[PDB]
């Protein structure tokens, strides 16, 4: 006997039903941050219309933090935060332009959310990211130079200061920040390893993100022996603003 | 609309070409010069694909014309045209769509560079996307050029390009023995293993067993040391995944590039250099 | 409202919208008249 | 120029971490950890320690027996000649039993060793699965890894056990050998009328390509935001930072939508897992349900048609 | 009768932009489909065949 | 039923409308395409005449 | 029969983006139409009219 | 939306849908007369 | 059962309604396509007539 | 209680849901009667 | 032969997740079994019973 | 406070320049098609 | 038959940026048109005019 | 008469470098095109075929 329907055809159709169900599941999970959307439709509706697209948002999940750190929920209602910028044009879809000195505006690649004002912790409950002054069990791996005492140069090759310490991850041993004693003001500021190139034979750290004089305004730590999530983002974002803001040419275009 | 945290990142500038002229978004999409340029290449290419489906291989009235999604095929020219432009109905349509595709892909990558400049992030993603583009260009440009005809490109058809792969592969009798192909596949498989391991580990520590708090960096490291005696680290797994995926694309491009231009016999017979070493 | 438009603003946009749509449909029937006269398909 | 965060330029050292303490019933870990400078250039320099209870000890014993039976048979097939074993290594193999034996335990001289290696490798893998399950349990972690591992084991089982049993013959299973298992792969497509036309083969390819696409995207995305600590995905997930915001906006502005730091790992999980689910289903249907995938595709209207420029008289017709 | 109030519900701009994009795509689709058929008016050699002139 | 209007207190009228429009258009394209794949095809049935035959 | 307040559309639709959209679409459409016509009997480049230049050579 | 707003939407929604169904029936009555399919 | 209505104290009516609607639409498309792939096909059965015949 | 509906609200949604679902099943029965008359499949 | 305190199963297992899972499992099982039965001699759709409708037209 | 930032007077001013420019463009298109129809009528 | 305030277009589009876009569009269009013409009977490179230089050897 | 003002609105150095990169690519393209035609001067065996000479 012959039939057009066969088991291979049945099974492939069954797969499509599963797969489209899976995609809808995934798109819901994708909306646990950043939704509902900031639109001009919600503004004029007086907030009546929430823009969420399809599928709609999932019910909130809870993240229980260790060491009695509290509970995080997702999705969550997050308060609007003023933008320190003015639109270049009033038309929708236009960019904005930072107010004041761009490096210091907290806008564009200088921007960042306000992370929590407590430190990431080791499993045992100590501050995770700390200078080698504090975690004395750490050493420099034999074969590699000690960054302490190296001179830090900005994007234009001028001396910004000297490395005064190294900040390490106690959970997963690696350098996360260099501590820079800034020549101009004698403050000690963090420098993320992600923005640092070593010139080993010269014992120099090169920082392409900012000029030497920009080190004077790197955001400062409340406590010299630990760093909060909040301060980590403020530090890293300040260097990143330099990628677009630190010189005029960086605005573009090429042509 | 914008993500609820997005407005504070929508900054002016960072373009490579265009400046204020095209420096705007359309809904979620950033446009810019390469958005406009890429849009034209893209819309043209797609519409020429639909036009090619409309007239088929031998005209819209023949039994070979079809809108069946699996059977639509836009094919390159006969090898006899060499490096010249064929007539539109004899493979030239494929050649124009190819140029559109390359321009759409490259414009997409440069748009990505402008977005990285706005966001002040590293350029790893457009750099990585360049490996996929490079493999596509080996297939439709470098390898056809080295053999002397654009007609060595693959056809633009969902199933018809699988026929191309099969017949190019079996020209070398047993294509599995291509050494760069073995290496590339090893990277594809290792990448899939590594991806499932990475996805699993992040989800299992952020969604722990009921009653448990969110797990730690120490848990992540401990877990794979417990299984294999080694943990590569949370930064390095992303280095590794990028290395495996780009290596898979790179050795792919190499393996088709040597198949024809740098080797014409069966692929098993390449291994005779090994068998013939004066050691055994 | 849900769009924000006032009641009179929705009456104003509707008059222009409906007028413009009817004009476009008038063009569509005229084209289908010419095409039916040139090449009837049923 | 900028630091790309591909290689660690300056490593630091601390006393080796012995690991998160395990609950009662787990055995103490074994090994004195060492440090590798060169591994420390690309990742973690620490090697060891390792956990090894009953599950893993049994797994490793079964697995070494299986591997040794294969290597032994390879060397025997060149008459103990170690130099010829190195010459022909990629060609040598441990061969499935002849078809005349069906699913019966075949003689030691002609297929018994294949059947034992498959049995013992399979038990070794199943016990390794239990190991991945137990190691997550002892740390209080969810079982995502063992679920994905089970999907790969499913495919492995279909290749060497389920399909051969359904088809009535160990001769239809896979040989243990480098080039021999490539012969088997090509011959399987030939025998079943071109695996390109198997729709679960097509899906498995979409997901294998998609896995490399997604790890290239995600790997590169995270390194581009590692300057903001984006590689620390746990705290970016509980406490969204500018790393996670910039990552999502890069993709939203590029392609119109985006995911979250947690949910990209769900996309990655399913993409990789579906590679081997669809692969198992595709092989499971070959021979049992569909005997010629090309003709199955003709029947369901999928196969392209071409102008006839070559054709051959069938001498069986003449 | 109160149908104008649809613009108190559906955003007029997005409806407009949706209609323009949809109609252009549909217009391209329909011309293609008809061109795949006996109705094709470009390659029908009506009123004459111009390749038969050369 | 009389209280059936209260469904618009349960399901968002704006979202429902947009879903109806999108579904109907996709359904209309699907049905035309299915019908054109059958004997009922009204475009290539050479009715009322074959226009390619006129050439 | 154009409405007197049709100009108000530019209070809803931004001039710069509409202008860019039109130029891009029209460029694609003109390139498409030329290539469609060229692949038919209306082809004016390959019709040997007024003469075939590969024939006179 | 309030209770009276749900009543107003529902009355206008039902008349709009039946009108749409009316066009569908006319389209299908025309199609049956031109090309009956059952 | 007389208190079956209490099922709406544990299951969200909005979610159940949309899910039923989604399920029914998929099922209807699935069943039509199944029946079209058997002897019961009512589109290509040339009943009442074959329309491609006239031509 | 777990959804947010009161004990009366659940009684009211059930009444309309059941009348709605029985109406839909009525349309299904009529359609299958018409199908059986046109093309008996058993 | 029914236990009187079996109602206490709902103190152990979530009643909502059980009911959700039951409905999902039954729908998948019902789809599965129809396809299995269709793929056997019992096939009732493509059996030309009571008649073949393709042979008519 | 319009969505685009244009005042009513600016919309009127842009609309009149947009309409004249589009009419001129369509005018060239009609001339192009009249010429094409005289050289190679296609219906 | 143009508009006397057509120059106001430079208050909407950045003129130095329009220059770069025009030039690179025109180069790409020029590349395309030479290729298309080369694909037809009008080909001036392969027409053996004034002579076939491959047949000279 | 005011063409020199082009360098008041476009960067002189990046115009130059664009020109250099464009010209070289174009040069390779045109040589490739000519070589793929009847005008090929490398394999035309003019003034003589050096291979047939052996
Ligand atoms: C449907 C999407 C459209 C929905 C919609 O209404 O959009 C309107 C929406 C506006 O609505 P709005 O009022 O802002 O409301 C906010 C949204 O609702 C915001 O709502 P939202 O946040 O829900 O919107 C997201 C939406 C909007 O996003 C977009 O606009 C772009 C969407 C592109 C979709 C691409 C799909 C590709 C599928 C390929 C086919 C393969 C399928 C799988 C096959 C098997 C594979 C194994 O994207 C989607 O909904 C679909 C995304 C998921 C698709 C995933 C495909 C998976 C394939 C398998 C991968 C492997 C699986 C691993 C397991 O967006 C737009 O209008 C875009 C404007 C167009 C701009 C074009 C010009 C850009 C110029 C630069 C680029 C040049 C090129
Ligand atoms: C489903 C659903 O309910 O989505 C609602 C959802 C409502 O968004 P919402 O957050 O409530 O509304 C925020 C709006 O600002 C709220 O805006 P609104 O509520 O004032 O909506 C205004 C507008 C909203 O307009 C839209 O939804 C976007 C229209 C897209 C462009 C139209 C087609 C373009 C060419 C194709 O509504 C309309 O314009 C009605 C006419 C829409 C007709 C669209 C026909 C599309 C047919 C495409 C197939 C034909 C192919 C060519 C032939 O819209 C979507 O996100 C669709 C997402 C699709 C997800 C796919 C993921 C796969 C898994
Ligand atoms: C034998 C087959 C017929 C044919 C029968 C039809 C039929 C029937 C119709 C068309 C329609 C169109 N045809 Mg046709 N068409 C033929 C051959 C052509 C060819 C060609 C190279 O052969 C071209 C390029 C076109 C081009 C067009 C477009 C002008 C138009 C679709 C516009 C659209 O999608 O609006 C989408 C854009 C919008 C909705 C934006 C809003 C409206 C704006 C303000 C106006 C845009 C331009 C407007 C349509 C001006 C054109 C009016 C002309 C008098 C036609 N046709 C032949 C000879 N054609 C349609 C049409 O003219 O509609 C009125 C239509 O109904
Ligand atoms: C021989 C094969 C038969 C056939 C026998 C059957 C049988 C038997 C049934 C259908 C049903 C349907 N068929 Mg059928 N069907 C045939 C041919 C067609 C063709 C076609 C192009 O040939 C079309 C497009 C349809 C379309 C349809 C839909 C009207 C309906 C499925 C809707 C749904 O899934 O609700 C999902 C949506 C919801 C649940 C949303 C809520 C419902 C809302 C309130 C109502 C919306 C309007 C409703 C669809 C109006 C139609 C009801 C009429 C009594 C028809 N059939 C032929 C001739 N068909 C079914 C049906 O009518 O259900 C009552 C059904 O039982
Ligand atoms: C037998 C077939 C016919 C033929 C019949 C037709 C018909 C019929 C028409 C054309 C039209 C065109 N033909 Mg033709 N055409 C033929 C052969 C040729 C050949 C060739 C190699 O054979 C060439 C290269 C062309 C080229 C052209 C273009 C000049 C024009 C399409 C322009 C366009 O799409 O702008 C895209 C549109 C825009 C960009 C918007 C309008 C632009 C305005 C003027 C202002 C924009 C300026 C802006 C600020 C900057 C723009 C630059 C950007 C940076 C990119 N034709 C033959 C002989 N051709 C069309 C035309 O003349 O339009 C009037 C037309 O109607
Ligand atoms: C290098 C490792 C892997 C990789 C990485 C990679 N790919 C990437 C990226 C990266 C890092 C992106 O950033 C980019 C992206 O944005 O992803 C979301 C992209 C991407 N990789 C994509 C696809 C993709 N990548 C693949 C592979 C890979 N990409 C690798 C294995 C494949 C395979 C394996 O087949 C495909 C199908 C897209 C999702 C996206 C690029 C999107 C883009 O360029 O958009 C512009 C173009 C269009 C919108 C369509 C253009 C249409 C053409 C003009 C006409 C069509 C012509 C085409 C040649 C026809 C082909 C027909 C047949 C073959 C079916
Ligand atoms: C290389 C071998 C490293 C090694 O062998 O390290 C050993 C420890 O092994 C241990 O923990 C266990 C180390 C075993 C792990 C070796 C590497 C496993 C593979 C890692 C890669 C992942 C596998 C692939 C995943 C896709 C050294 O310690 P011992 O042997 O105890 O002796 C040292 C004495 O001085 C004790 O005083
Ligand atoms: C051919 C037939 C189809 C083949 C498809 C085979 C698919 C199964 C094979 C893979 C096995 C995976 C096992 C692990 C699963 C898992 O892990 O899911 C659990 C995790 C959640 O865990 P957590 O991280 O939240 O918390 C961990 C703390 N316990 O993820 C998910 O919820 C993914 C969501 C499931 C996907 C939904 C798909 C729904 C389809 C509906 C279709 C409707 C159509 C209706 C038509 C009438
Ligand atoms: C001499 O060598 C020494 C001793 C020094 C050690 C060296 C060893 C070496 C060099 C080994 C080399 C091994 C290589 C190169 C192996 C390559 C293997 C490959 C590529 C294998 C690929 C695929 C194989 C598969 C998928 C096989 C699957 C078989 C299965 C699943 C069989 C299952 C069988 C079962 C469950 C049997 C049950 C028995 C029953 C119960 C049925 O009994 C009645
Ligand atoms: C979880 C369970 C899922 C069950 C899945 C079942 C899905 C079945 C969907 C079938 C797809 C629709 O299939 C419909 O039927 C007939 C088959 O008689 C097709 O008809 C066509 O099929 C083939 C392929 O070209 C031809 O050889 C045949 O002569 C032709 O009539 C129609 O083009 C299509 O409209």
């Amino acid at each position: 006997i012959t039939h057009y329907i066969d088991a291979a055809q049945i099974t492939i159709w069954a797969f499509w039903l599963f797969f489209f169900g899976l995609i809808i599941y995934l798109r819901r999970e994708d909306k646990r941050e950043g939704y509902p959307l900031d639109s001009d439709r919600t503004e004029r509706s007086g907030g009546r219309v929430k823009v969420v697209g399809f599928p709609d948002l999932p019910d909130p999940k809870t993240f229980v933090l260790p060491h009695n750190g509290g509970t995080v929920v997702a999705p969550r209602v997050e308060a609007p935060v003023a933008v320190n910028a003015t639109p270049f044009s009033p038309a929708p879809g236009s960019p904005l332009v930072p107010n004041g000195d761009p490096m210091l505006s907290g806008f564009g690649p200088a921007a960042s959310p306000d992370r929590p004002k407590h430190c990431d912790l080791t499993f045992e409950g100590l501050p995770k990211i700390v200078p080698m002054r504090v975690a004395k069990e750490f050493s420099i791996a034999e074969g590699d130079p000690d960054p302490r005492g190296m001179t830090v140069v900005g994007l234009d090759g001028e001396v910004a200061g000297t490395v005064s310490d190294v900040w390490v991850d106690r959970s997963e041993p690696q350098i996360r920040y260099l501590e820079v004693e800034v020549a101009a003001n004698k403050k000690k500021v963090l420098l993320p390893i992600g923005f640092s190139r070593f010139d080993k034979k010269a014992r120099k750290v090169k920082v392409d993100a900012i000029k030497a004089a920009h080190f004077a305004n790197v955001p400062t730590l409340s406590n010299p022996d630990q760093v909060t999530l909040y301060e980590e983002d403020k530090v890293c974002a300040y260097y990143a603003g330099g990628k677009l803001y630190a010189t005029a040419e960086r605005a573009g275009p090429l042509l | 609309a914008m993500l609820s945290f997005e407005k504070k990142y929508r900054v002016r500038g960072g373009t490579l070409i265009g400046g204020d002229l095209f420096d705007f978004w359309v809904g979620p999409f950033y446009v810019g010069f390469f958005g406009v340029v890429g849009f034209c290449f893209t819309l043209l290419g797609v519409l020429l694909i639909v036009w090619g489906a409309t007239i088929g291989p031998t005209g819209p009235t023949s039994d070979l014309q079809t809108y069946n999604l699996w059977r639509i095929s836009i094919a390159p020219p006969d090898l006899s045209y060499g490096l010249r432009m064929a007539p539109l109905t004899e493979g030239g349509l494929w050649q124009i769509i190819t140029i559109c595709a390359a321009g759409a892909f490259i414009s997409w990558a440069l748009r990505e560079v402008e977005i990285c400049r706005k966001l002040g992030i590293g350029f790893h993603v457009p750099f990585a996307f360049s490996f996929a583009i490079g493999a596509y260009l080996v297939l439709v440009f470098v390898r056809p050029l080295l053999m002397g005809a654009w007609g060595h490109g693959f056809p633009y058809g969902i199933l018809s390009h699988l026929d191309w792969v099969s017949n190019v592969g079996y020209q070398f009798l047993h294509f599995h023995y291509n050494p760069a192909h073995m290496l590339a596949i090893s990277f594809f498989f290792t990448n899939c293993l590594a991806l499932s391991m990475h996805g699993s580990l992040i989800l299992s520590v952020t969604n722990p067993q009921k009653g448990e708090p969110v797990k730690t960096s120490e848990h992540e490291n401990t877990f794979f040391r417990d299984i294999v005696g080694y943990s590569i680290g949370a930064l390095a797994i992303h280095r590794l995944g990028l290395f495996l995926a780009l290596s898979a694309a790179f050795w792919s491009a190499v393996c088709i590039l040597i198949s024809g231009p740098f080797w014409t016999r069966g692929w098993p017979e390449w291994w005779n250099w090994w068998l013939e070493l004066p050691l055994w | 409202s849900l769009t924000g438009l006032t009641d009179d603003e929705a009456k104003e946009f509707h008059a222009i919208f409906m007028q413009s749509m009817y004009a476009w449909f008038g063009l569509v029937v005229i084209a289908h008249l010419l095409a039916w006269l040139y090449r009837p398909w049923l | 120029p900028e630091y790309q965060n591909i290689f660690t330029a300056v490593q630091v050292r601390a006393p080796a971490y012995p690991g998160v303490p395990l609950p009662k019933g787990n055995l103490p870990r074994i090994g004195r950890p060492i440090f590798s400078y060169w591994l420390g250039k690309i990742g973690d320099a620490q090697i060891g320690p390792i956990y090894l209870g009953l599950t893993g000890t049994l797994s490793i014993f079964f697995g070494l027996v299986a591997i040794s039976i294969i290597g032994f048979n390879m060397l025997a097939s060149v008459h103990w000649d170690v130099f010829q074993f190195l010459k022909h290594f990629f060609w040598l193999g441990l061969e499935p039993p002849p078809p005349q034996y069906g699913l019966r335990i075949p003689p030691l001289s002609e297929g018994g060793w294949w059947l034992m290696a498959g049995l013992f490798l399979t038990l070794s893998i199943l016990l390794w699965w239990v190991r991945t399950y137990k190691r997550a349990e002892a740390l209080g972690m969810s079982q995502h890894l063992s679920w994905a591992f089970a999907a790969a084991i499913f495919f492995y089982l279909v290749l060497g056990f389920i399909r051969p049993v359904m088809m009535g013959s160990w001769a239809k299973a896979v040989p243990f050998g480098i080039f021999p298992h490539l012969d088997w792969t090509a011959a399987f497509s030939i025998r079943y009328g071109n695996l390109y036309y198997n729709p679960f083969h097509m899906l498995s390819i979409a997901f294998l390509y998609g896995s490399a696409l997604l790890f290239a995207m995600h790997g590169a995305t995270i390194l581009s935001v590692s300057r903001f600590g984006g590689d620390r995905e746990i705290d970016q997930i509980t406490h969204r930072g500018t790393a996670a915001e910039r990552a999502a906006l890069f993709w939203r502005w590029t392609m119109g939508f985006n995911v979250t730091m947690e949910s990209i790992h769900r996309w990655a999980w399913w993409c990789a897992v579906l590679t081997v689910i669809t692969a198992g289903i595709g092989i499971l249907l070959s021979g049992t349900v569909v005997d010629n995938w090309y003709l199955w595709a003709v029947k369901h209207g999928m196969a392209p048609a071409y102008p006839e420029v070559v054709t051959a008289v069938n001498p069986y017709e003449t | 009768a109160n149908l104008y109030k649809i613009w108190l519900i559906l955003d007029p701009r997005r409806v407009l932009v949706s209609i323009v994009a949809f109609q252009i795509v549909l217009g391209l689709l329909i011309h293609m489909i008809v061109l795949s058929t006996d109705l094709n008016w470009l390659d029908d050699n009506i009123p004459v065949s111009y390749q038969a002139l050369g």
